[PDB]
């Protein structure tokens, strides 16, 4: 097997040789020479995602490694993973490119910020105050809805054999 | 043999009616899932793992796991869009006034609690407490909106629907005192405002008692949140089944790639590996299709939840039973893990009473019809009263309208009509 | 980027067909992916097995495409049912459902056709230029409480009027736009004012 051998707090019985998890995979082992219990963890693994602002605008990119601590590889640490190539900003804006756990990045260089929920607006409420409109505004909005997709038919014999 | 329900027979007769003389403010809950866990699968790790020659054998098979990655990314972005549509419906974060006095109504249970470090109302905290690793390329992506932002949207919607009625959902937010908003809501369902203004204390007490009973009932029944628990259960058990399928023989001589490689020469090792990888690809295809179907169902549920949020909350809905049993008044949303919980406040009549009714009153050869109510009679006199409440009033010429002579309608009765 | 949905439909179908076509050039683990080559290079005893593997792979791929098409068709049918509902309600009438036919109060809508879809033009009414006022629930007058029939009592500071909820149209409080119900002892917040009688 392959992994990271670490000290195990698990206590095998004297006849116990292997340890297994719920997934029925090896996780704890007993050393034949010196009778000690060791853990096995798979080597740090994760997917790679590329944040790009569009090739038309520029070419700079910031890469996010999913589910890895930043110490196991302009570096930022998020809940989604380790984010490199982008700088974290205390400011807040709307979400431009989603990342995860409330973090969104955009191009201004590349900046990563916590997404903004909306404009704060406290309304003055009191038990003897009402507000009545004095004017109006006719608004026109659009709404696009797909209806039918393209009808296709296959010829099995010619596709399979020909 | 199951019994459909208790026998009942309303004493229908030719000229009798029943009119409520009392009401009962009722609060009901409705639980709706919104999104499930966003998962992404890895092709090479799941199919065999760390064998480079295995990857060489796989890459010539086709671009199947490319399609699988595409489909799972589509599902994930669909989940995020579902949450956005359900919750992100207001572009401002409304904030409740510091002094929380709304004419006797007590919103402590649903308003955010600053004492808690999580900034959540007791109801949603109970919901969170009432709902309950090792991966081989099986990644779980985090949702874009954390729980705190969802609670923030819920608080904003609550503040908007308490301070400014339903006006904030159709333009700028216009403040209005809460008792007048409630009187407006009764006037929406055909009951005049005086009924509220003469019963404000009783209505407030009933509302508080109902909301307390709802909190207690959620605290007691553990099976109420099944519609949310089963989503997590389904996802977890499907993932566990997929993991278990990894160590399946699939007709090969052994279930271990390394053992097959070591103990067998390439001639038949190739055939064994082909069988194994085909079986694993088939299992992964089945899992992906199951995930797609579940995503479609959850998206339908999320669209229904968005419609409920838009109609029952942001306004008042006259659709029957769409926002709770009884006449709808207003509803309060509450956040929940992978879903949303509504608190429908509804008006329910009670304590009906028999009366003798007539279609019209003949007087001076003229037939007087009720303008907004219904003619009743306690036995001797005749009054006109609103349909949903017993509010007897002396019949006059301003709450009735004349139409034709009194020899054409059927069942007309003789009486006088006072003129002010 | 306004027409994202229809473009997504077209692109999804095009890329699905493209992937299905490109699936032909896959060996599926067979020594070749051409019928004639396997027919000419090998005799039936193992060419049969090779052809079996190839045809099984191709059928599996095509069936996967069919299932994907079925799921997408179900989604499109749901969207089309929603579109039919929107037409029948917002276009052929007026809707009291909030945000169903556009943000704000709905007035009327116009349809427009589009490739593989339909586009609506929701004409909606939006209030603006709000102004605060001091209001009372009811008016006590000679021991009788007067409630508005449809408006709400407002006051600029010295005089009281009744006006409709959605627009500021002040009116003199008379006995025809108010209805009496009981005395002014039980209503909480009632104020004092005269009620003109024509
Ligand atoms: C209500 O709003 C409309 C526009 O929203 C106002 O009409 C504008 O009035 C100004 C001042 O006379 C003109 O310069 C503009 O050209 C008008 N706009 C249009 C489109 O004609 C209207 O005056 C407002 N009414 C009140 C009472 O405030
Ligand atoms: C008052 O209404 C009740 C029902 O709301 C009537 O009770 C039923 O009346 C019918 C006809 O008189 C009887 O056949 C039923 O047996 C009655 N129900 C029961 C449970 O006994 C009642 O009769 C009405 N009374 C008046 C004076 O109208
Ligand atoms: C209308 O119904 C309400 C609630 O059912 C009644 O209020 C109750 O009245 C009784 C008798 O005075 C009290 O013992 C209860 O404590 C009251 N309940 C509450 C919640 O306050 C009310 O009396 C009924 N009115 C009529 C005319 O029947
Ligand atoms: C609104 O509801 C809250 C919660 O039920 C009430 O707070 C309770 O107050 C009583 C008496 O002061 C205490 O015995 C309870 O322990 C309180 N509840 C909790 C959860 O601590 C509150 O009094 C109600 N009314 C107002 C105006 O807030
Ligand atoms: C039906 O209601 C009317 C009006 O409430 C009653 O008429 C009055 O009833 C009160 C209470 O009994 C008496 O003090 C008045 O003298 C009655 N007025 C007249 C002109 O008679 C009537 O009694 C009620 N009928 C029944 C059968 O209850
Ligand atoms: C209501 O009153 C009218 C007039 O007072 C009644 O009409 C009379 O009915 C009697 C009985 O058949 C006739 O002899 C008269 O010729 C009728 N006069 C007119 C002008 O129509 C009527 O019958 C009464 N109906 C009820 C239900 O009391
Ligand atoms: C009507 O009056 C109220 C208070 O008299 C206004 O509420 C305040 O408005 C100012 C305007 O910028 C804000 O700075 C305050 O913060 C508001 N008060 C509170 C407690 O938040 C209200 O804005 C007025 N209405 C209009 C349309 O201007
Ligand atoms: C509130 O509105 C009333 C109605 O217009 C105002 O009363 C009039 O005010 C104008 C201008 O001040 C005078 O020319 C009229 O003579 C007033 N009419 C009456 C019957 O008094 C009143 O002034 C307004 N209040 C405020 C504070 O502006
Ligand atoms: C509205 O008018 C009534 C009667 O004109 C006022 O009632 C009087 O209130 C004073 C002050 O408490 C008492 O001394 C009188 O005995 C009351 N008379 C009656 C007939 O009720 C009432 O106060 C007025 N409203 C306000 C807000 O002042
Ligand atoms: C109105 O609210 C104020 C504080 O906002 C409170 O002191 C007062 O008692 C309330 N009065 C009524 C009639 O609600
Ligand atoms: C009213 O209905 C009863 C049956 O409940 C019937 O016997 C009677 O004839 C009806 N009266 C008229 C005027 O039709």
């Amino acid at each position: 097997g392959t992994g990271v051998l670490t000290e195990s707090n698990k206590k095998f019985l004297p006849f116990q040789q292997f340890g297994r998890d719920i997934a029925d995979t090896t996780d704890a082992v007993r050393d034949p020479q010196t009778l000690e219990i060791l853990d096995i963890t798979p080597c740090s693994f994760g997917g790679v995602s590329v944040i790009t602002p569009g090739t038309n605008t520029s070419n700079q990119v910031a890469v996010l490694y999913q589910g890895v601590n930043c110490t196991e590889v302009n570096v930022f640490q998020t809940r989604a993973g380790c984010l490199i190539g982008a700088e974290y900003v205390n400011n807040s804006y709307e979400c431009d490119i989603p990342i995860g756990a409330g973090i969104c990045a955009s191009y201004q260089s590349i900046i990563a910020y916590t997404m903004s929920l909306g404009a704060e607006n406290s309304v003055a409420y009191s038990n003897n105050s009402i507000a009545i409109p004095t004017n109006f505004t006719i608004s026109v909005t659009t709404e696009i809805l797909p209806v039918s997709m393209t009808k296709t038919s296959v010829d099995c014999t010619m596709y399979i054999c020909g | 043999t199951m019994s459909l329900g208790a026998e009942n027979s309303v004493a229908y007769s030719n000229n009798s009616i029943a009119i409520p003389t009392n009401f009962t403010i009722s609060v009901t809950t409705e639980i709706l899932p919104v999104s499930m866990t966003k998962t992404s699968v890895d092709c090479t790790m799941y199919i065999c793992g760390d064998s480079t020659e295995c990857s060489n054998l796989l890459l010539q098979y086709g671009s199947f796991c490319t399609q699988l990655k595409r489909a799972l990314t589509g599902i994930a972005v669909e989940q995020d869009k579902n949450t956005q549509e359900v919750f992100a419906q207001v572009k401002q974060i409304y904030k409740t006034p510091p002094i929380k006095y709304f004419g006797g109504f007590n919103f402590s249970q649903i308003l955010p609690d600053p004492s808690k470090p999580s900034k959540r109302s007791p109801i949603e905290d109970l919901l969170f407490n009432k709902v309950t690793q090792k991966f081989k390329g099986l990644t779980v992506l985090p949702p874009l909106l954390t729980d705190e932002m969802i609670a923030q949207y819920t608080s904003a919607l609550l503040a908007g629907t308490i301070t400014s009625g339903w006006t904030f959902g159709a333009g700028p937010a216009l403040q209005i005192p809460f008792p007048m908003q409630m009187a407006y809501r009764f006037n929406g369902i055909g009951v005049t405002q005086n009924v509220l203004y003469e019963n404000q204390k009783l209505i407030a007490n009933q509302f508080n008692s109902a909301i307390g009973k709802i909190q207690d009932s959620l605290s007691s029944t553990p099976s109420a949140l099944g519609k949310l628990q089963d989503v997590v259960n389904h996802n977890a058990q499907a993932l566990n089944t997929l993991v278990k399928q990894l160590s399946s023989k699939f007709g090969a001589i052994s279930s271990v790639l390394n053992d097959i490689f070591s103990r067998l020469d390439p001639p038949e090792a190739e055939v064994q590996i082909d069988r194994l990888i085909t079986g694993r690809l088939q299992s992964l295809q089945t899992y992906v299709t199951q995930q797609l179907i579940r995503a479609a169902e959850i998206r339908a549920s999320a669209n229904l939840a968005a419609t409920k949020m838009s109609e029952c909350v942001l306004g008042q809905s006259k659709r029957v039973d769409f926002c709770g049993k009884g006449y709808h008044l207003m509803s309060f949303p509450q956040s929940a893990p992978h879903g949303v919980v509504f608190l429908h406040v509804t008006y329910v009549p009670a304590q009906e009473k028999n009366f003798t009714t007539a279609p019209a009153i003949c007087h001076d050869g003229k037939a007087h019809f009720p303008r907004e109510g219904v003619f009743v009679s306690n036995g001797t006199h005749w009054f006109v009263t609103q349909r949903n409440f017993y509010e007897p009033q002396i019949i006059t010429t301003d709450n009735t309208f004349v139409s034709g002579n009194c020899d054409v309608v059927i069942g007309i009765v003789n009486n006088t009509v006072y003129d002010p």
